[PDB]
Protein backbone atom coordinates (compact mmCIF):
# COMPACT_ATOMS: atom_id res chain seq x y z
CA UNK A 1 0.00 0.00 0.00
CA UNK A 2 2.85 2.33 -0.50
CA UNK A 3 1.93 5.45 -2.19
CA UNK A 4 -0.85 6.68 -4.41
CA UNK A 5 -0.61 10.72 -5.24
CA UNK A 6 -3.87 11.31 -7.18
CA UNK A 7 -3.30 14.87 -6.88
CA UNK A 8 -0.92 14.32 -9.64
CA UNK A 9 -3.59 11.58 -11.61
CA UNK A 10 -7.06 13.97 -11.01
CA UNK A 11 -4.99 16.60 -12.67
CA UNK A 12 -3.56 14.18 -15.40
CA UNK A 13 -7.28 13.17 -15.71
CA UNK A 14 -8.68 16.60 -16.06
CA UNK A 15 -5.45 17.83 -18.37
CA UNK A 16 -6.58 14.72 -20.82
CA UNK A 17 -9.83 16.05 -20.58
CA UNK A 18 -8.36 19.48 -21.76
CA UNK A 19 -6.17 18.38 -24.16
CA UNK A 20 -9.12 16.35 -25.61
CA UNK A 21 -11.11 19.63 -27.03
CA UNK A 22 -7.96 22.01 -27.50
CA UNK A 23 -5.94 19.75 -30.04
CA UNK A 24 -5.46 21.15 -33.37
CA UNK A 25 -4.42 18.57 -35.68
CA UNK A 26 -7.20 18.83 -38.39
CA UNK A 27 -6.96 15.34 -38.98
CA UNK A 28 -9.78 12.89 -38.66
CA UNK A 29 -8.45 9.58 -36.89
CA UNK A 30 -6.90 11.37 -34.43
CA UNK A 31 -9.85 12.61 -33.58
CA UNK A 32 -11.58 9.60 -32.76
CA UNK A 33 -8.02 8.27 -31.36
CA UNK A 34 -8.01 11.28 -28.65
CA UNK A 35 -11.76 11.18 -27.75
CA UNK A 36 -11.96 6.86 -27.10
CA UNK A 37 -8.96 7.89 -24.72
CA UNK A 38 -10.28 10.55 -23.27
CA UNK A 39 -13.77 9.08 -22.89
CA UNK A 40 -12.06 5.85 -20.90
CA UNK A 41 -10.18 8.67 -18.60
CA UNK A 42 -13.30 10.88 -17.32
CA UNK A 43 -15.36 7.26 -16.91
CA UNK A 44 -11.83 5.90 -15.19
CA UNK A 45 -11.51 8.98 -12.68
CA UNK A 46 -15.60 8.60 -12.15
CA UNK A 47 -15.41 4.68 -11.72
CA UNK A 48 -12.83 5.01 -9.77
CA UNK A 49 -14.57 7.56 -7.19
CA UNK B 1 -43.73 6.47 11.59
CA UNK B 2 -43.61 6.38 7.75
CA UNK B 3 -43.02 8.46 5.33
CA UNK B 4 -46.79 9.10 4.64
CA UNK B 5 -47.12 10.20 8.07
CA UNK B 6 -49.14 7.52 9.21
CA UNK B 7 -48.05 5.12 12.02
CA UNK B 8 -47.36 1.68 12.45
CA UNK B 9 -46.98 -0.11 15.60
CA UNK B 10 -46.70 -4.15 15.35
CA UNK B 11 -43.27 -6.06 14.36
CA UNK B 12 -44.28 -7.36 11.25
CA UNK B 13 -46.02 -4.32 10.20
CA UNK B 14 -43.24 -2.02 10.89
CA UNK B 15 -40.65 -3.88 9.07
CA UNK B 16 -43.12 -4.08 6.05
CA UNK B 17 -43.64 -0.69 6.15
CA UNK B 18 -39.92 0.13 6.69
CA UNK B 19 -39.01 -2.04 3.57
CA UNK B 20 -41.53 -0.02 1.69
CA UNK B 21 -39.70 3.26 3.00
CA UNK B 22 -36.07 2.27 2.45
CA UNK B 23 -37.03 1.26 -1.30
CA UNK B 24 -38.38 4.63 -1.58
CA UNK B 25 -35.73 6.46 -0.40
CA UNK B 26 -32.94 4.54 -2.79
CA UNK B 27 -35.06 5.39 -5.65
CA UNK B 28 -35.39 9.16 -4.72
CA UNK B 29 -31.62 9.52 -3.88
CA UNK B 30 -31.33 7.73 -7.52
CA UNK B 31 -32.86 10.74 -8.82
CA UNK B 32 -31.19 13.02 -6.59
CA UNK B 33 -27.43 11.46 -7.51
CA UNK B 34 -28.56 11.63 -11.56
CA UNK B 35 -29.37 15.45 -11.54
CA UNK B 36 -26.42 15.89 -9.57
CA UNK B 37 -23.52 14.32 -11.54
CA UNK B 38 -25.84 15.07 -14.94
CA UNK B 39 -25.02 18.85 -13.40
CA UNK B 40 -21.25 17.63 -12.68
CA UNK B 41 -20.70 16.28 -15.83
CA UNK B 42 -21.91 18.69 -18.15
CA UNK B 43 -19.67 21.46 -16.54
CA UNK B 44 -16.31 19.09 -16.84
CA UNK B 45 -17.24 16.24 -19.00
CA UNK B 46 -17.72 12.76 -19.98
CA UNK B 47 -21.07 10.60 -19.94
CA UNK B 48 -23.85 12.07 -18.87
CA UNK B 49 -27.24 10.07 -17.33
CA UNK B 50 -28.83 9.57 -20.73
CA UNK B 51 -24.99 8.16 -22.82
CA UNK B 52 -24.58 11.31 -24.36
CA UNK B 53 -20.88 12.53 -23.67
Amino acid sequence: YPEINIKAMNQAVNTIWLLAQRQTSGIEIINDKVKRISAYSREFDEMMR
Amino acid sequence: TNDDKEIAVELGNILESMKKDIKRQQENTQKVKTAVSDFKLKLIGGELSDGTI
